[PDB]
C-alpha cells in the first residue's frame, strides 16, 4: 500500500498504519 | 516535503518512515 502515489486521507492513513504508536507528522506545506 | 515525495511522485517506505515520530 506504501509504493504508490498517495495524496490526502490516503497519505495520512498509510502514515498511520506505518508510524503505529510513534504517531507521525504530516507537514504538507514544509 | 512529503507531498513532492509521495503524492505527486510515488512513496516509499524509506520515505515514509521519515515522518514517524
Ligand atoms: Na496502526
Amino acid at each position: 500500500f506504501v509504493n504508490q502515489h498517495l495524496c490526502g486521507s490516503h497519505l495520512v492513513e498509510a502514515l498511520y498504519l506505518v508510524c503505529g504508536e510513534r504517531g507521525f507528522f504530516y507537514t504538507p506545506k514544509a | 516535503g512529503i507531498v513532492e515525495q509521495c503524492c505527486t511522485s510515488i512513496c516509499s517506505l524509506y520515505q515514509l518512515e521519515n515522518y514517524c515520530n
